[PDB]
């Protein structure tokens, strides 16, 4: 044209990349506060009642 | 080594004669013997043994 940024967009400069990556869907995480956490010694077990 | 022989009855001032050790060889060719075992991490942790 004459010298326009849509001509020289990859030759005279490089497009801005914003340094913050925007987070997607975050699920609500509550089980650890909202229940009793048993650190088990086996995968299969039983609890006496 | 060659089998053992007997020293020679010899005159006095007479030449000591040669019966030297003659040699041969036996080859070794060592074969690789291998055995493996695999265990899951869960199994390695849970075993009483
Ligand atoms: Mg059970
Ligand atoms: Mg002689
Ligand atoms: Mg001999």
């Amino acid at each position: 044209f004459a010298a326009s940024d849509p001509e020289y967009v990859d030759t005279l400069f490089r497009e801005q990349l914003l340094e913050v990556v925007m987070e997607g869907r975050e699920l609500r995480k509550v089980a650890r506060e909202a229940s009793n956490v048993i650190n088990a010694n086996t995968r299969v077990g039983d609890v006496p009642i | 080594a060659s089998d053992e022989e007997f020293a020679r009855p010899t005159g006095q001032g007479a030449e000591i004669r040669d019966d030297g050790e003659t040699y041969t060889t036996v080859a070794w060719n060592a074969t690789k013997l291998t055995e493996g075992s695999r265990v899951t991490d869960e199994m390695r942790d849970q075993a009483m043994v």
